């Protein structure tokens, strides 16, 4: 397949900045619940 | 009638590529994060 | 088989219609002759609390919770025996 | 009875823009508010509904 | 016995389907209801295939009960052929709805 | 301008009053079961009645009125319906694999035997002998209804169907009185259960298929049908056959050879 | 008497995994064969052989509500 | 029981558990050659700068490839039934014995002359003696008697649950309202090891089952002094 | 205008885009189901509570995975988007019924998230089996809310298929027969027929249990004369061919990479293909008591279970090895589809050879209900029907949205998914054979190792997950225009540019019948 270049390309930096930020978000809320997983289990 | 082509055939806005990354990241984000907060709901009740 | 009749040269409108009202109708006629005659009501038999039968794991959702959709009350016994 | 298809067809087919489920005239518009009035606010009652039954009442 | 009262499809057939209805009853098929028969496809008797714009899919079916089908553009102009078996066909545009 | 022969359907919004229409009749059950209320049970029934009547009229509109019903249009309606009423064999057939399953090897607490002790079943030759007579002539009537409307003739057509109804109203009225009337309850065992929730489910398809017969009626007074083209009254006709086989197959299953 | 038995053996009529018709048999069997005799003036010796093979193989308390049942009236078994 | 990173079956108790043992080499050779040859077949196809891109004709390389499998799964069905029709085997039991599931813990009868019977419960880990096994213990364990065909009956008096001993290839279902019959026959004295298999609710986990091997007359005395 | 165009849709692609958006979301929830499942697993103990809060997530995990994210996405997305171009067809036979079929996903997901919110959820397996899922040990609304659930999911399914199969029997140009259609299209007609013939039987059960529990029906319950083995064979009875539905859209779709990939005009042997889906389709409506070896059947049932099994071997070695046969002489471009589709023939094959030693009643009896039967299915499932979808995905992502994705970066998607899923599953293999039983919330400790193993290979798929949802956003972030795309006379799909316009084939193909 052919492609024309990026219309809006995305340099090394932005994409550290995706990449960080994707993975932050799917770290952050299940890591918050599981480290209070004890105050959960008994209050 | 309606917009065609690449980035106008989809519910959601692919024009500022940061607004879009704020979007796949609650969209993503909280299906991911749902089963958590449903086990939590389950300890919290008893 | 072939029934007892005869026609098939063309089964058409007029051919159906011969069929609704001189053996469709003529047999509903005769099965209400023959229910309205073996109806009346039949003695309801001694009560016998059978544990497969009554059954109750879950209150009904409607009434009292212990009555059948379509109870009656002349031949439905509750868990406990026919009512008053 | 009079056969009044002909009568129909001329209305639904106007072009006036309408989708078919509007062509028929202002009733069809208090109709769809009504069912779609119904099902949205029926919605937000189950939603509230899930809310309450999610917790025990002791 | 019998009586009448009921419409037909020539007093009561509308929108596309009385066109289909019409146009059938002149023996045209201006909805494309059926396969065309193919030419020799020679480039003295290539496949004509109507148009309403200048280019239209042509799918060709090389050889009976071949299960591939060979896909491609037709454009107004010069007779093209069969990226496979290099059979020919010309798009004839235009019309329909008069 | 489009050069097939095939309909693009307008953008409409009763596929999603009927999604969620689905959902408050579920959440509606669950809060009846559960929580003592009706409420949501209610609202969807209402928008599900309301999302059917504007869906099939929307249909009509599309047919009868703006002509999109070109014949491969109609070639497609004919599998769809052949294709549910399909599903529909399978849905029943799952009430019947349980009915045997029980009444071929009745367990102890029956009394190893069927039917099981304490159950007195209906006499097949009474009423339920007289509903298998009503369905089967009405499968005449109907067939004779058919043949008025491809031969034009409008009167015997509305005389036929309008007999076809009533005697599905008939069999209707014959089975809400035999449910009143049956010593045995669909809390009796496994022999009130498969019996009430095999021969509801049929009676709610003669319901359905009924309304759909009289929709058909109400079309064929307004002169909708024509002689050559009336697919709705096709698909009525043959939901009822297959009303009536269901029928035919619960008789001589759970009635009689059950009995 | 013709015993010395330690369990129930092979019954050709129950050669499945389900064992349930076999219990059920013999627990109708002996409470049969115990009705005949105490009926016609004999002796409830004769049923041994049911009662052991069904005390064998019946879940206690299966055997437990069959006879509560049949003491109540509502064994659905016929005896 | 199963001892820290195993990769196979638990060593064969039973006649029976020794022919799955032998069943089952044969099985995995095939679904190793064959898992291999796949393997190999994509690395030998992909490997290749010659190239063949005209139609070719599969009437041929069909039947190869059909009846192979053929044959090779009819060579895995004979011993595969072989062994299911000696499990169902007539062997007339010296013994009976019942096991009720239950809401966490199982419960056992040995009703042939006395009647006898008792409830099988894990030990608290908690609770446990020094070498025991975690998840494993029971308080009363299912004695019975080695080198004797013994018929154990299944049922359970609330929801599903299942029976079973691996090492003895042993797994049935315990359906309230059957009775489902399997046999057993330990070649060794021993303590055997085996946990519920169908999910039965909050202590599906814990409720396992063990039983303890030995000759007869310990058997004989262990059912007199358990009355 | 935006309600109209996605509330109010009755477009094709439209409608298979709102499914894969759907389906992606159902991913994410499925994900986190299983690292709950291996978080507990991890390591020796309890983490998040007993058996019961445990299961609801397996019950879970299971349910959206299979009803939430593969069906919706192979059938519903891919189906809707490709079916139509495939054939030439301007839309979907019943384009507003199409609509509702999309709708009603997200109330039955509603459903199943309500399930495990009310009471303590429903901790039954995804199979549902009483006494377990009764009013007694499981009193409540939750198994209710799951009933509803599976209840929609039906309805949407079933209305997809009657709209599937008319679409493909009555829409293809006049001069196309069946046997020229492409191998995905039969594909997704014979998985509609399964789902027509299946789930009615599945409603029939679930209604009966829905009746137990609330109408005091006795169906399965032996007090009132009802077995639960009953409700096991209704359930299974749509089970088996359920699994064949999972895969068969996979395989239609791995035949179109291959082929693609592979520089070829057409898969190797055709029509045998199209007899292999038809046979696998026929099949799997006569085997479904494998799933039963343990319940106590007869010796003769437990003996033609295990026979009828065996027997799709060879229609599924058919398609194996003429996939092979497609690769064989190719000018192979090593894209990241084919990786995934290369993945899928191994794996699949590994995972389907292991179904064969389940199918032998004898053996089963001793790897029923332990961790063999996990491995098993994962690797056809998880390793499978994944690797297909994810093969599907990247092929026609450009198609779908006129936007390259970065090759670099989904070939380390790729390896990084490949290690995490191996790494995961296979050890489980070992757990099974050692008696590892299923639906465990803790282990004794002999089994260890290899839990620990699992539960570290299953968070290297999770990195793998988050780092495609990056990928897609680099591709849209970026937008570099498809422009080109080879092979298009044998791919019908691609002739209308990337991506297509919102109608497509106003105008029908011209095909001569000669
Ligand atoms: C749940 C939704 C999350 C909310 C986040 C949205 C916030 C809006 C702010 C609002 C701010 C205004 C901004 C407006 C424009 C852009 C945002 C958008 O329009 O807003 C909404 C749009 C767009 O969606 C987004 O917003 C971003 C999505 C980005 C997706 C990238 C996907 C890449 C994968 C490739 C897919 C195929 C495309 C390729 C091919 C290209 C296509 C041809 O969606 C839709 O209108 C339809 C989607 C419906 C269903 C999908 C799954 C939902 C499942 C829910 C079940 C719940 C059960 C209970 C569950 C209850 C939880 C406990
Ligand atoms: C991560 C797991 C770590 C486990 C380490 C094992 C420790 C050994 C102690 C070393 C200690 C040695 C002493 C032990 C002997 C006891 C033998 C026995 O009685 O127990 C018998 C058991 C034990 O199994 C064995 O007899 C060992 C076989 C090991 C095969 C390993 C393949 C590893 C591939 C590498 C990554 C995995 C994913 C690949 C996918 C393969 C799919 C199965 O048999 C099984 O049922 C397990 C396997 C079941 C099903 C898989 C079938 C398909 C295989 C495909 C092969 C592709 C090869 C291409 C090459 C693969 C290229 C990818
Ligand atoms: C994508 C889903 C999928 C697919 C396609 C399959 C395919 C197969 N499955 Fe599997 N299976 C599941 C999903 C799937 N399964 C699930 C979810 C369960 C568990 C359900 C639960 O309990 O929750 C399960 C359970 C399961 C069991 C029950 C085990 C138990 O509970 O004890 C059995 C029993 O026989 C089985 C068998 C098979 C077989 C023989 C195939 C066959 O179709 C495989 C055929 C393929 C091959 C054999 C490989 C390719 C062929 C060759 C290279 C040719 C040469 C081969 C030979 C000569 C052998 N499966
Ligand atoms: C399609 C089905 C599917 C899939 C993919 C998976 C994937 C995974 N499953 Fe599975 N699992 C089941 C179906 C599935 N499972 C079923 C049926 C059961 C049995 C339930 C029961 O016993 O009742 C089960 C049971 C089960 C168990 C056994 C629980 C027990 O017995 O106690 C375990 C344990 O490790 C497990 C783990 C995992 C893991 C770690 C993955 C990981 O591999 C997951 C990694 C992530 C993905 C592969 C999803 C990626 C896909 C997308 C996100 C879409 C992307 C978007 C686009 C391309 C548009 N699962
Ligand atoms: C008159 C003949 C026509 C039959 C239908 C007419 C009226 C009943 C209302 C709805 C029935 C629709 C389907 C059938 C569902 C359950 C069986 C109902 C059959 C019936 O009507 O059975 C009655 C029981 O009523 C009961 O519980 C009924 C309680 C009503 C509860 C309905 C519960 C609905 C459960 C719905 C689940 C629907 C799932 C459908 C899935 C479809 C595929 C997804 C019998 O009465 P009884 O007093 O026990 O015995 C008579 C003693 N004199
Ligand atoms: C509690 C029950 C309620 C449920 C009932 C269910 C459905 C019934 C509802 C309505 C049915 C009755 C009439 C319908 C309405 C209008 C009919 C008028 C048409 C008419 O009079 O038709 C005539 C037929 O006779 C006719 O009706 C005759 C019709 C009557 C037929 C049945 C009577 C039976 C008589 C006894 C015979 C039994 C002997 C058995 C013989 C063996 C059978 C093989 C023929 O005439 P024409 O000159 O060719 O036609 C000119 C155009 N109209
Ligand atoms: C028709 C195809 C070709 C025929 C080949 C065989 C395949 C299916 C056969 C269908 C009819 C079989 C009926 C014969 C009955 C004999 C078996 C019997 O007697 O089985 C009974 C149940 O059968 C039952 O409901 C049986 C009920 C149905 C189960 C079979 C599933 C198929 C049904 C769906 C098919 C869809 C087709 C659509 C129809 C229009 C009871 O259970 P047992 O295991 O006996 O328990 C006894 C124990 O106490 C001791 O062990
Ligand atoms: C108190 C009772 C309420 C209970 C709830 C259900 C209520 C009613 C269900 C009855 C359905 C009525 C259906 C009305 C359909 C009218 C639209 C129609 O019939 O539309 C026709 C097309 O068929 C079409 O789509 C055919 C459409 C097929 C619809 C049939 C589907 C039945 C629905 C069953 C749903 C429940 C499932 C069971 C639960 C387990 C229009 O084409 P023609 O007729 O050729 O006209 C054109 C000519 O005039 C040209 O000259
Ligand atoms: C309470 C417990 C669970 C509850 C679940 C409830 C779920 C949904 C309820 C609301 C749905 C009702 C709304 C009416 C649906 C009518 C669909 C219909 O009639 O669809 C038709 C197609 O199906 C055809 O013909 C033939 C097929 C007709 C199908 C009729 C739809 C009935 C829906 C229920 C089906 C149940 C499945 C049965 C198996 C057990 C028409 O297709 P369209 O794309 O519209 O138009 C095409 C145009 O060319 C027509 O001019
Ligand atoms: C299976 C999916 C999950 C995979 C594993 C997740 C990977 C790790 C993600 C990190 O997330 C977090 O980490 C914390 C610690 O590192 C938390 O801080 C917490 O802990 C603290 C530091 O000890 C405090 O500063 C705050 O009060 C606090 O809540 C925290 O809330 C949470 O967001
Ligand atoms: C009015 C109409 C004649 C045709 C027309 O509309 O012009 C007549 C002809 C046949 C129809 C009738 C048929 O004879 C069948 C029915 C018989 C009657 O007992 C009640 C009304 C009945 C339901 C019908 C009402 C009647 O008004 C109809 C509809
Ligand atoms: C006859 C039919 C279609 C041929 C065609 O019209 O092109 C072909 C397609 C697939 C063929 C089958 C498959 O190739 C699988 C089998 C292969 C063996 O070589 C013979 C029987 C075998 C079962 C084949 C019989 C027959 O030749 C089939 C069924
Ligand atoms: C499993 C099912 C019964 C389900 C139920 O108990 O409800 C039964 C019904 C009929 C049985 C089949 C028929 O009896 C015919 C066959 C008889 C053979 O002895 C075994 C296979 C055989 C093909 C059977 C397999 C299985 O036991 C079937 C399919
Ligand atoms: Cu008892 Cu699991
Ligand atoms: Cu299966
Ligand atoms: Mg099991
Ligand atoms: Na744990
Ligand atoms: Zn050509």
């Amino acid at each position: 397949i052919t492609a024309k270049p990026a219309k809006t390309p995305t340099s090394p930096k932005e994409q550290a900045i995706g990449l960080s930020v994707t993975f932050l978000s799917f770290l952050l809320p299940a890591g918050w619940v599981l480290y209070h997983l004890d105050n959960y289990k008994k209050s | 009638h309606y917009e065609e082509g690449p980035g106008k055939n989809i519910p959601f806005s692919v024009e500022n590529k940061w607004r879009l990354l704020a979007m796949m990241t609650l969209f993503f984000g909280s299906g991911f994060a749902a089963p958590f907060f449903i086990v939590r709901h389950q300890l919290l009740k008893k | 088989a072939s029934a007892a009749k005869g026609d098939h040269g063309g089964t058409g409108a007029r051919t159906w219609r011969f069929l609704t009202f001189g053996l469709a109708l003529p047999s509903v006629a005769l099965c209400t002759l023959n229910s309205w005659l073996h109806s009346g009501h039949r003695e309801r038999p001694a009560f016998i609390p059978y544990h497969h039968l009554r059954i109750r794991t879950k209150p009904f959702s409607w009434g009292d919770g212990n009555h059948t959709f379509f109870h009656n009350p002349r031949v439905n016994p509750l868990p406990t025996g026919y009512e008053k | 009875f009079e056969n009044r298809v002909a009568e129909k067809q001329k209305l639904f087919q106007e072009d006036n823009g309408l989708p078919v489920h509007l062509k028929g005239g202002a009733t069809d518009n208090i109709l769809y508010r009504v069912t779609m009035t119904l099902c949205l606010g029926g919605t937000l009652y189950s939603l509230y509904c899930l809310g309450w039954a999610s917790f025990p009442h002791k | 016995a019998s009586g009448g009262g009921v419409p037909t499809d020539e007093e009561q057939a509308t929108g596309l389907e009385r066109e289909v209805m019409l146009a059938a009853r002149k023996g045209q098929d201006p909805y494309n209801i059926l396969a065309p028969k193919a030419t020799s496809g020679t480039k003295e008797d290539p496949n004509l295939v109507p148009s309403i714009t200048n280019k239209r899919i042509v799918g060709c079916i090389c050889e009976e009960d071949n299960s591939t089908v060979i896909w491609f553009w037709l454009h107004k102009g010069e007779a093209q052929r069969c990226p496979s078996c290099g059979t020919h066909y010309k798009l004839v545009p235009h019309q329909l709805a008069h | 301008h489009q050069t097939h022969a095939y309909h693009m359907v307008n953008p409409s919004p009763w596929p999603l009053t009927g999604a969620l229409s689905a959902l408050l009749m579920t959440s509606g059950l669950t809060m009846w079961f559960h929580f003592n209320s009706m409420t949501l049970l209610m609202i969807g029934l209402t928008t599900n009645m309301l999302t059917m009547y504007q869906w099939w009229r929307d249909v009509i509109r599309e047919s009868t009125f703006q002509g999109h019903h070109t014949p491969a249009v109609q070639k497609g309606l004919r599998y769809g319906m052949i294709l549910f009423i399909i599903s529909e064999v399978l849905f029943f057939t799952g009430f019947f694999w349980a009915f045997y399953h029980s009444s071929l090897a009745p367990t102890p607490e029956l009394g190893g035997c069927w039917p099981p002790t304490g159950i007195h079943p209906l006499n097949p030759l009474e009423v339920p002998l007289l509903n298998t007579s009503v369905l089967l002539a009405s499968g005449v009537s109907i067939t004779w209804a058919h043949h008025s409307l491809m031969e034009g003739d409008r009167k015997h057509m509305l005389q036929a169907l309008f007999i076809t109804i009533t005697l599905g109203v008939y069999f209707t009225l014959l089975q809400a009185s035999e449910y009143y009337e049956a010593p045995f309850t669909i809390s009796d065992g496994v022999y009130g259960s498969t019996f009430f929730v095999a021969t509801g489910f049929h009676g709610l398809h003669v319901i359905i298929g009924s309304t759909f017969l009289i929709v058909c009626f109400f079309r064929q007074l307004k002169f909708h049908f024509t002689s050559n083209h009336h697919f709705g009254f096709e698909a009525a006709a043959w939901y009822w056959h297959f009303v009536d086989v269901v029928w035919l197959f619960l008789y001589v299953s759970i009635y009689w050879w059950g009995s | 008497k013709i015993k010395n038995y330690q369990t129930a053996p092979f019954d050709s009529r129950f050669p499945n995994q389900n064992q349930t018709r076999n219990c059920w048999q013999n627990y109708l069997d002996f409470h049969r064969c115990e009705k005949a005799m105490t009926a016609k003036g004999g002796d409830v010796s004769v049923c041994e052989w049911y009662r052991r093979v069904y005390k064998s193989l019946c879940p206690i308390s299966w055997v437990s509500t069959w006879d509560d049942r049949r003491a109540e009236g509502t064994f659905p078994g016929k005896i | 029981m199963a001892y820290p990173m195993q990769l196979g079956f638990q060593d064969a108790t039973s006649p029976i558990m020794e022919e799955l043992l032998h069943f089952h080499d044969h099985t995995l050779m095939i679904v190793f050659l064959i898992s291999s040859l796949v393997l190999y077949i994509i690395s030998l196809m992909l490997t290749t700068k010659l190239t063949h891109t005209s139609t070719m004709d599969a009437q041929e390389v069909e039947t190869i490839w059909t009846i192979l499998p053929a044959i090779i799964l009819i060579l895995i069905a004979l011993p595969s039934l072989r062994i299911l029709y000696m499990m169902d085997e007539i062997n007339n039991p010296s013994l009976t014995v019942k096991t009720m599931g239950h809401q966490w813990y199982w419960s056992y009868e040995y009703t042939d002359y006395e009647d006898l019977s008792f409830d099988s419960y894990m030990i608290p880990t908690s609770e446990l003696k020094p070498g025991e096994l975690r998840l494993l213990e029971v308080d009363n364990r299912v004695v019975l008697p080695m080198e004797m065909t013994i018929r154990m009956l299944v049922s359970s008096e609330d929801v599903l649950h299942s029976w079973a001993v691996p090492s003895l290839g042993l797994k049935t279902d315990a359906i309230p309202g059957r009775l489902n019959q399997t046999t057993l026959m330990s070649s060794r004295p021993g303590l055997y090891y085996g946990q519920c298999s169908e999910i039965c609710g909050s202590n599906h986990s814990f409720m396992p089952i063990v039983l303890e091997l030995v000759p007869l007359k310990y058997f004989e005395k262990w059912s007199a002094s358990m009355l | 205008m935006f309600i109209n165009r996605w509330l109010f849709s009755t477009n094709h692609k439209d409608i298979g885009t709102l499914y894969l958006l759907f389906g992606a979301w159902a991913g994410m929830v499925g994900t986190a189901l299983s690292l709950l499942i291996r978080a507990e697993l991890g390591q020796p103990g309890t983490l998040l509570g007993d058996d019961q809060i445990y299961n609801v997530v397996v019950t879970a995990h299971a349910f959206v995975m299979i009803f939430f994210m593969v069906m919706p996405i192979m059938i519903g997305g891919f189906g809707n988007w490709l079916v139509p171009l495939m054939i030439g067809a301007p839309d979907m036979a019943f384009p507003r019924m199409n609509n509702m079929s999309f709708w009603l996903l997200p109330p039955s997901f509603l459903l199943l998230l309500a399930s495990s919110m009310v009471e303590a959820g429903a901790g039954t397996g995804w199979t549902v089996y009483p006494p377990l899922a009764g009013n007694l040990a499981h009193a409540g609304a939750s198994v209710d809310l799951t009933i509803f659930s599976l209840h929609l999911a039906g309805v949407s399914s079933i209305l997809g298929a009657i709209n599937f199969i008319t679409t493909i029997i009555n829409m293809k140009p006049p001069a196309m027969s069946q046997y020229q259609t492409p191998l995905f299209v039969w594909s997704v007609m014979i998985t509609a027929v399964l789902l027509l013939l299946s789930l009615p039987v599945l409603a029939a059960g679930i209604t009966m249990l829905l009746t137990d529990r609330n109408l005091n029906t006795t169906f399965f319950d032996p007090a009132g004369g009802g077995d639960p083995i009953l409700y096991q064979h209704l359930f299974w009875f749509f089970g088996h061919p359920e699994v064949y539905i999972l895969i068969l859209p996979g395989f239609g779709m791995i035949s179109h990479i291959v082929t693609y990939y592979s520089g070829k005009k057409e898969p190797f042997g055709y029509m045998g293909m199209v007899w292999a889906m038809m046979s696998i389709g026929f099949l799997g409506f006569i085997v479904w008591a494998h799933h039963m070896f343990t319940v106590g059947m007869d010796v003769d049932t437990r003996a033609y279970f295990t026979s009828a099994t065996m027997i799709i071997a060879i229609p599924t070695g058919v398609k194996v090895f003429s996939w092979l046969a497609t690769l064989h002489g190719g000018n192979i471009k090593w894209s990241p589809a084919m990786m995934w589709a290369l993945g899928f023939i191994f794996l699949f094959t590994v995972g389907g050879l292991t179904g064969i030693v389940l199918a032998n009643s004898s053996l089963d009896i001793v790897l029923h209900d332990t961790y063999y039967v996990v491995a098993h299915f994962h690797y056809v499932l998880s390793m499978g029907a994944v690797f297909a979808i994810m093969g599907g995905f990247v092929h026609w992502f450009p198609l779908f949205s006129g936007y390259t994705l970065n090759d670099t970066w989904a070939k380390i998607h790729f390896a990084i998914m490949f290690v995490g899923v191996n790494m995961t599953f296979f050890p489980q293999h070992f757990l099974g054979l050692s008696g590892m039983p299923r639906r465990y919330s803790d282990y004794p400790d002999a089994y260890t190792m290899w839990n620990t193993i699992s539960s570290m290979g299953s968070f290297i798929s999770l990195t793998a997950v988050m780092l495609m949802v990056f990928i897609i956003w680099e591709a849209f972030a970026s937008k570099r225009e498809v422009l080109t795309v080879d092979l298009t006379t044998t791919n019908l799909e691609w002739l209308n540019g990337c991506p297509p316009p919102y109608h497509t084939f106003e105008e029908p193909t011209y095909v001569n019948l000669k």
